[PDB]
């Protein structure tokens, strides 16, 4: 009398990617404003310069009052501007 | 090149001020 054994556990694998690059501009939910702060928060004067420029070009009035002290309002601030403030830290944070 | 500024909350989270600061 031999033995041999023998069971397939086929699971399958996932691999799923965007079809498009557009500016999905999704409603940027109240977290994601603070998600923003905190990481911004973190970054030296240098990049801030980038951060704020961005945001002063959205906000021509803010831009031409003052060049000095720089208030960014991430609240009503645009989920496609916003959407480059996210891209920017996370590129800063990570090797992306 | 600047005057280094830091960032800084202004009241609410979702607000940040780069306060004029001396480096």
């Amino acid at each position: 009398h031999h033995h041999h054994h023998h069971s397939h556990m086929g699971k399958q694998a996932s691999a799923s990617y965007d079809s498009e690059e557009e500016e999905e501009g999704l409603p940027m939910s109240y977290d994601e404003k603070r998600q923003l702060s905190l990481d911004i928060n973190r970054l030296p004067g240098e990049k801030l310069g980038r951060v704020v420029h961005i945001i002063q070009s959205r906000e021509p009035s803010l831009r031409d009052s003052n060049p000095d002290e720089i208030e960014i309002d991430f609240e009503t601030l645009k989920p496609t501007t916003l959407r480059e403030l996210e891209r920017y830290v996370k590129s800063c944070l990570q090797k992306k | 090149s600047r005057l280094t500024w830091r960032v800084q909350r202004s009241q609410n989270p979702l607000k940040i001020r780069l306060t004029r600061e001396a480096p």
